[PDB]
């Protein structure tokens, strides 16, 4: 049974080299033409690389935005396929998705998260927001760089009418998601728990 | 000839015996079974499916009495108590 | 170059078939009679996965409800029963030219559902963050259904505004969109009132919510 | 890229799909069909498949006199005209009266009032569950399947006024459907529930049926079985006006003596599914059904009569579905009822069909089972198929009995019979033939199943269970000699078996012991209920919901848990975490406390005591949640309270140390 | 090779008597007078006996068991049993 | 359903033309290669030559021997296939097949049969053999098939042995019909049908 | 540079038992692409040629499933089940990695396997008719032998080659046998020269049988 599983990811600073691994087992490796395929956050797929097989010679072609930083590899005596990316730009974000077949992608890897920008790791900022014055409430959490991070109203009573929406990256590179509520027109806590700096903010919302 | 050529036929012969092998599993999971003969000598003077036809369109209730060509004890069978032993309730239904 | 496009959306229910359709800008019908096209599902969350290739040849493993149809320019996707597992991002993409720039904006498929309108809900600028040395405006939508409602902020800022849409709902299937506006100190103390116009295809008339702090 | 390497990976896709296809169409057809479980009981005896297989084997004769208790007037039945009969002994279940009512929920008055044959039946499809290594209670909701082959014995009477006594019951408790309709109620299965009348062949079509409705999908698992009893002794009667049935009672099959058919009572059921199924769920294969056949003869001299063309077409058909040459087999378990006029037509037809071109020197080796237990009926096919499975299990054929010589009235000179056991390159295969007396042939292959560690958890429970206390202890007395008769079991591998593949029934028993000297006196003194210090009973509640409960300070001693420090790897886990979270807001580790270390400050001062019961506690807490305990509740006891504060989730780790540790310190 | 699937219960009606009361010739008698050499099974499955036959009637053709099949049912009360006691 | 039916073939003069004709229905004749392949009577299957499709060119490749003399057609608005043999030889009588496909011969024609050599219609010169004892009657000297050999007017059928024609070297063809007997009066008929000839002989020591 | 492949020239089967042709290349047929350019065609007596087995391995739709292909490299063969006798006939192993073919190669005959027989030798002269219509034609002949190939030659004098025609039937149906039979021509004056014995050999025969023709 064919499987491909992708690592080699995490976070890194901008500029520098980065190794993404990819084991294939329950196939030929050595006959297929094998391809990495890139994803940026909200974005379409966008096609990165390819090599084809040793038999037919093994070159590599790569996508028009990576020439030469971007380097394609194959170790078939283990098979495994490598992509070597060198000289990190802070817009190479993406899910990297480890691909079979060069033209037809008929099976997919469960896709790397690549990550990178040149902030370090910050705590949240929790800012309230008032209620109008059929009732809205809510907390944006602001200046965290790692994700993820949660976001509970009343530790995790409240459930009904939650909206966490995704988190955003602003031009600073700093992440600011939000969370709101709709209450039906007592006490409304919200509680951030930012893992990576072993934070748990909470405050109030009140007019 | 290269194998541009070459490969094209070999897929077509490919796709085709894999149509063929689709269609060999769908013809042995969910065939239609097609009904070219019927039968039926159900009650009130059914004896095939247009009689049956005609009694359902006439919306005739063929429901009578116990046959009296059995050696059935009819008459001291009837006991309208639902509870007695070895004794109906109904006097009617459709008999062939 | 080939040019290959879509419906942007097509909202489906469980219950009715549908057609994801897409028209090339090109005979994409190759000298040996194979139109050069696949067609690829990405579910949210999941990888992308192969269902057609060439056509109409279906992939192993697919249901078989996903059918390929179609040559020359136009082709189709034509599923016969809907169901929420198939939800996802359809891309039609095409073979004959090489090398693929890209796969191309897709297909979003969505549970359909009644229209509603939104629940404009524009919040103010607490002081705890003026203080702090920055400003940041929060318009908030709730419960409205399809996506692509365009909010605007009216100060007619275009160039500091970021938006997000939570995914659709598993028990109602509504969508929500929050969109937030940041400004600094200086920035922020110049215009006495700030609106936020918003469009939907479920609105009557665009609904504004305005805000008078400065 | 070129359009060579580009067209590649599109034919590459093309033929692997083709494969595919074309391994779903071989899988949807010709699937083997694999035996997980069979269940048997027999006359002579037998209760178990090994009772079928040492009563076989040994070459026993289990044709006894009448029954005295179920009415008979058998002093004046017997006579050797008018309505009378000439035989005086047959095969007899003398036990089919006998039913455990209160086990699946049958009363006595529905017990009484239906059918022995539902009654013998529930229970082998029960025991054949229980062989297979699965939990009935466990086969609840599942898509499992039903195939009976039954017929109307006639133990009611519907056409003589039906009794008193079985009034109301005299449809459910009898009709043939319900046979297969009760096992699916009883045990919840969601599968069809089938019952097929075919005479002689109901339970082999039945088992074909169910190989068709496990290749399409239909089942995830199967009962494939027949069910034969004889409340009245009609058969006897109207079978001895014309000369069918032999003098003496013995179906001498094949031989030169035949001279009739007596017929006999049993029932014998199979327990079967998919073999990649059950090889992906791990299941004991006992053999593998490879393929299936069944046919008419329609043209035959009478109609209660045989046709050598229409066993020789089924038999072809059975091998072509398996995908097997006639070579191959080298064993069928013949039918053989005994009758002068059946056996020269199905030795005619095994010659024509089996034996035509085998080597010089592996002739096919022909039996019957009917020549140990007589003609069993509609469950002569499934217990055929279960004496071929001994057979391949045990790499011998038994003898078949009453053979003074092969019959004259086929040319032998390929196939010989078995008079004598023969022991046994090539997987083991073996046909069974169930032809019947309505003219529907039936014939099924069977092959030798194919050819399939941890370390032992110390003090590993063996856990008994039963309705009632005397069931239970007749169950530690049935394990006891069991394991009696075994070359040194693995007592980890027993205590998972009874674990998982055995119902948790009401009354309960354990027994918990590091050794393996004192099992079997705590599994004696179970039996005849004398106590035990390495033993534990109980009578289980239906409903109640857990609490775990935390005392404050006294339960401390020196040394408790070190052994389980280097035991039990998730306590050591849970001790590290605690010691972890406590390290900040104490100046000593936890693990030199627990553990005795030079220097360590004792259990006497307050202030470290109870930061390590508090540890203790928790971790042995969280210990019995690894092991599936959640609590319904917790409730503590000064200090203890804390550690309860942290199970119930209101306190994390570090704000239950920092107050048990601060407020010892104050 | 035509196949009888015959839905029948065991009716208490009373060399021919043997053959004349078990439900298993009520579907081999068809393949008897008729000659058919198909399977022919009785296939007592309660009141919905018939309409299962024709299941296993139409899995007989799937399969290429039998080019034909005479799924059917049949109900005769010769004594009134189903009427005393249901 | 696929299905390929060819047609023209027949006996023609040395050095003379020929069109076999070969007609496909059942699927797109247009993108299948169309290959022509002969089969000598007594040699395995030779490949003539192909044509490609029109959306590839049509080009057409023939084989070393064949090459100018023989052409390849096609036209898809009836889908029909056209072998054009030119400046016939005598070596080129064989059993022609045409095949959809120019590499992969995945379906084959029904066969036709093509026949070149200048001898004319002739009947035979049946002579006997004279004699556990084998006899028969040996055929001799004429060109066109079939002929059927009878034993007393087909009275005779059990160990009756009649072998396929050869080639001899003036173009005639020639066979023989034996059988064999206890040793213990025998006649072979011999039908000709295309000089209606109806030789009869008598085989005798 | 030309790939050859060399094949059995003779695989005699059984109604039942698994037979297994076999192939061997001159060359590596596995492509670049990961494929074996191999085609096994089926030529049954007196029919078209049909596609049994393409690229080594997939089995052409409608084929029965007892046949399939397996190998790589240069070594293949092609495995039948269950042999039949409708499945004699004349099997071509082939490839198709370099063009053009000039023709498909000898092939593989297939008949029925039964007992060796050895051959009810037999000679006949040529008939007086016959010598006074200008021509001599001695026609010997063989019954009854199995397997096929037996071989034959003309002792004109205490050897001929070059003015011979064999021909043997098909697998009879019932004794699934053949019969050879040549027929020398010289003519008719070089008849009356000398004495034309016939030697045959055969798998069956354990020595040449010769059968003398002295009277001429």
């Amino acid at each position: 049974e064919v499987q491909l599983v992708q690592s080699g990811g995490g976070l890194v600073q901008p500029g520098r080299s980065l190794r993404l691994s990819c084991t294939a087992s329950g196939f030929t490796f050595g006959d297929y033409a094998m391809s990495w395929v890139r994803q940026a956050p909200g974005k379409g797929l966008e096609w990165v690389g390819f090599i084809r097989s040793k038999a037919y010679g093994g070159t590599t072609e790569y996508a028009a935005s990576v020439k030469g930083r971007f380097t394609i590899s194959r170790d078939d005596s283990k098979s495994i396929a490598y992509l070597q990316m060198n000289s990190l730009k802070t817009e190479d974000t993406a899910v990297y998705y480890c691909t079979r077949g060069g033209t037809l992608f008929d099976y997919w890897g469960q896709g790397t998260l690549v990550t990178v920008s040149s902030a370090s790791t910050k705590g949240p900022s929790v800012f309230p927001l008032a209620p109008s014055s059929t009732a809205a409430l809510g907390c944006l959490v602001k200046d965290y760089f790692p994700e993820p991070v949660t976001v509970s109203w009343n530790s995790g009573a409240l459930t009904s009418g939650v909206h966490t929406f995704p988190a955003v990256l602003q031009s600073s590179g700093l992440y600011s998601l939000s969370s709101v509520v709709t209450v039906p027109s007592q006490t409304y806590i919200c509680n951030v728990n930012h893992k990576p700096s072993n934070t748990k903010v909470d405050k109030k919302v009140e007019p | 000839v290269t194998d541009s050529e070459k490969v094209a036929e070999y897929l077509r012969r490919a796709t085709l015996d894999l149509r063929a092998a689709r269609q060999r599993i769908r013809e042995l999971e969910s065939e239609p079974i097609a009904i070219i003969g019927m039968a039926c000598r159900l009650p009130g003077g059914v004896d095939s499916p247009e009689g049956l036809w005609e009694l359902v369109d006439s919306g005739t209730d063929a429901i009578a009495g116990f046959p009296l060509d059995r050696g059935w004890d009819v008459e001291g069978m009837y006991d309208p108590d639902a509870e007695a032993p070895g004794k109906t309730y109904v006097k009617e239904a459709g008999f062939l | 170059v080939v040019m290959t496009q879509s419906p942007l959306s097509l909202p489906v229910t469980p219950g009715e078939p549908a057609s994801i359709s897409c028209r090339s800008s090109q005979s994409l019908l190759h000298s040996n009679g194979y139109n050069y096209l696949d067609w690829y599902l990405q579910k949210p969350g999941q990888s992308p996965q192969l269902l057609i290739y060439l056509g109409s040849n279906r992939a192993s493993g697919v249901p078989d409800r996903f059918s390929g149809s179609g040559s020359g320019t136009d082709f189709t996707l034509k599923i016969s029963r809907v169901e929420a597992e198939d939800v996802g991002v359809y891309y039609c993409m095409q073979s004959l030219q090489t090398p693929r720039l890209t796969f191309g904006p897709g297909t979003k498929v969505d549970i359909k559902r009644t229209v509603a309108a939104p629940s404009v809900f524009i919040f103010p600028p607490s002081d705890e963050q003026l203080k702090s040395g920055t400003a940041s405006v929060v318009c908030l939508l709730n419960n409205f259904y399809p996506r692509g409602a365009k909010v605007q902020w009216k100060v007619l800022q275009s160039g500091n505004s970021q938006e997000s849409v939570t995914e659709q709902d598993s028990k109602d299937s509504t969508y929500s969109l929050s969109s937030t506006l940041t400004l600094s100190k200086a920035d922020y103390e110049k215009h006495k009132v700030y609106a936020c116009e918003v469009t939907h295809q479920g609105l009557s008339s665009p609904v504004t919510k305005s805000f008078n702090r400065g | 890229v070129t359009d060579s390497e580009k067209v590649a990976e599109y034919l590459r896709r093309a033929t692997l799909d083709l494969r595919a296809a074309r391994q779903r169409i071989r899988e949807l057809e010709s699937e083997p069909i694999a035996i997980i479980g069979m269940a048997c009981r027999l006359p002579g005896g037998v209760d178990s498949p090994e009772g079928l297989w040492e009563l076989v084997d040994s070459g026993t004769d289990a044709i006894a006199g009448f029954p005295l208790d179920r009415g008979w007037d058998v002093e004046g039945m017997y006579d050797p005209a008018p309505g009378k009969t000439y035989v005086k002994e047959a095969g007899f279940l003398y036990d089919a009266g006998e039913f455990d009512a209160g086990f699946f929920g049958i009363s006595p008055r529905e017990a009484v009032s239906m059918d022995p044959q539902q009654r013998l039946m529930l229970e082998a499809s029960w025991e054949a569950f229980e062989r297979a290594g699965l939990d009935p209670a466990r086969q609840r909701g599942t898509a499992t399947g039903v195939f009976v082959g039954a017929t109307a014995t006639g133990y009611v009477s519907p056409a003589a006024e039906v009794p008193e006594g079985a009034e109301g019951f005299a449809i459910t408790g009898n009709m043939t459907a319900v046979t297969s309709g009760r096992i699916s109620y009883t045990l919840g299965l969601q599968g069809p529930a089938v019952t097929i009348d075919t005479a002689c062949s109901s339970s082999l079509v039945a088992l074909h049926l169910a190989c068709q409705s496990l290749r399409q999908g239909e089942c995830t698992t199967a009962l494939a079985g027949g069910v034969t009893v004889m409340p009245t002794p009609t058969a006897f009667t109207e079978f001895s006006r014309q000369r069918g049935l032999a003098p003496d009672g013995r179906c001498k099959s094949f031989a030169a003596a035949a001279d009739g058919t007596n017929w006999a009572e049993g029932v014998a059921v199979l327990v079967v599914e998919r073999l990649s199924d059950a090889r992906r769920n791990g299941h004991r294969v006992l053999a593998v059904v490879r393929g299936t056949a069944i046919n008419q003869d329609g043209a035959s001299n009478g109609l209660s009569a045989p046709n050598d063309l229409a066993q020789e077409r089924v038999i072809r058909s059975a091998l072509d579905n398996a995908g097997l040459t006639a070579s191959d087999v080298d064993a069928v378990e013949a039918h053989g009822t005994g009758t002068t006029l059946g056996d020269p037509i199905e030795a005619q037809a095994l010659l024509a069909a089996y034996g035509h071109e085998r080597p010089a020197h592996r002739p096919l080796r022909v039996g019957s089972l009917k020549s140990n237990i007589g003609h069993a009926g509609p469950a002569a096919g499934v217990a055929g198929v279960i004496k071929m499975v001994m057979a391949m299990r045990h790499g011998v054929l038994p003898r078949s009995l009453h053979i003074d010589e092969p019959t004259p009235q086929v040319d032998w000179s390929a196939v010989t019979l078995l008079t004598e056991p023969v022991d046994w390159d090539r997987p083991r295969r073996a046909g069974v033939s169930a032809f019947g007396i309505s003219g529907t042939n039936a014939h099924v292959i069977l092959e030798q199943a194919p050819t399939q560690p941890a370390p032992p958890v110390p003090a590993a429970p063996w856990l008994l269970s039963a309705k009632t206390p005397a069931a239970l202890r007749a169950q530690a007395r049935r394990l006891h000699t069991h394991l009696a008769r075994h070359p040194h079991p693995d007592p980890t591998d027993i205590a998972h078996a009874l674990a998982t593949t055995r119902t948790p029934h009401e009354h309960r028993a354990a027994l918990v012991t590091d050794d393996h000297g004192t099992r079997g006196p705590a599994l004696a003194a179970l039996a005849e209920g004398a106590p035990d210090a390495c033993l534990i009973s109980g009578t289980a509640l239906s409903k109640g919901r857990t609490v775990f409960v935390f005392p404050g300070q006294g339960s401390q001693w020196t040394g408790m848990g070190r052994e389980l420090l280097h035991t039990s790897p998730e306590f050591a886990a849970y001790i590290a975490e605690c010691e972890t979270a406590l390290n900040d807001f104490v100046d000593w580790s936890l693990t030199d406390v627990l553990r005795g270390t030079e220097g360590a400050p004792g259990y006497d001062r307050v202030d470290v005591v109870q930061p390590a019961l508090f540890a203790v506690m928790v971790s042995l807490a969280r210990l019995w949640q690894h092991h599936g305990i959640h609590p319904d509740a917790v409730i503590g006891h000064s200090q203890g309270e804390i550690a309860a504060a942290h199970i119930a989730g209101a306190l994390s780790l570090q704000d239950a140390a920092r107050i048990v540790a601060l407020r010892s310190q104050a």
